[PDB]
């Protein structure tokens, strides 16, 4: 049930969109080791995920959550890199989507910074980079991220480390 | 998939030694993220 609508690179929807990536873009500790050398991307294209059933699934959580947390859903939009983006975009997100070992809990991951999350486009650590040159810095294959809309409710704060 | 800490419904990570590291975000249930858009991109290398 899940169909892509391209967005003109004209519109101002589109627009936001690429520069939420291009301004979230960092220096990474590991020198670009599983994500690449870059300082800004190339978009492509960007294109809206629409399906009845998975936005359903989504805002009756999002009430759930909101209630709970004193009307107050504390709703983000945020990124998501993975191997799995081609199933999570037809099925939506579930428990074979989450970082079993991730530091902050066995849970699903999202990021403000475009760059954090363009990591795991290529798996965990950027595997070994892209299929065709198995290259983790590969400037020639095009890659896909998603931006979703998060429901945090009451969320727990961890400093870390990094 | 853990459970997300008593009372809480996500957790967020907060580098605090790279002062210029943004955040990150754990959720536990997969109905609490909706995949919005789909971007497809290259990086580009530095000149
Ligand atoms: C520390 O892990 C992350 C921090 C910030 C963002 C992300 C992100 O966008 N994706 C992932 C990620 C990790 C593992 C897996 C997989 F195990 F399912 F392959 C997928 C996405 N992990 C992330
Ligand atoms: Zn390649």
């Amino acid at each position: 049930g899940t169909i892509l609508i391209d967005l003109s690179p004209d519109d101002k929807e589109f627009q936001s969109v690429e520069e939420e990536m291009q301004s979230t873009v960092r220096e990474h500790r590991d020198g670009g080791h599983a994500g690449g050398i870059f300082n800004r991307y190339n978009i492509l294209k960007i294109q809206k995920v629409c399906n009845k059933k998975l936005w359903e699934r989504y805002t009756h959580r999002r009430k759930e959550v909101s209630e709970e947390n004193h009307n107050h859903a504390n709703e983000r939009m945020l990124f998501h890199g993975s191997p799995f983006v081609n199933a999570i975009i037809h099925k939506g997100f579930d428990e074979r989507h989450a970082y079993i070992g991730g530091m902050f809990g066995a849970g699903i991951y999202f990021a403000e910074n475009s760059s954090k999350s363009n990591q795991y486009v290529y798996g965990i650590g950027g595997g070994t980079g892209c299929p065709v040159h198995k290259d983790r810095s590969c400037y020639i294959c095009h890659r896909q991220l998603l931006f979703c809309r998060v429901t945090l409710g009451k969320s727990f704060l961890q400093f870390s480390a990094m | 998939m853990a459970h997300s800490p008593p009372g809480h419904h996500s957790v967020t990570g907060r580098p605090s030694v790279n002062g210029l590291a943004l955040a990150e975000y754990v959720i536990y249930r997969g109905e609490q993220a909706y995949p919005e858009y789909l971007i497809t991109y290259q990086i580009m290398r530095p000149e």
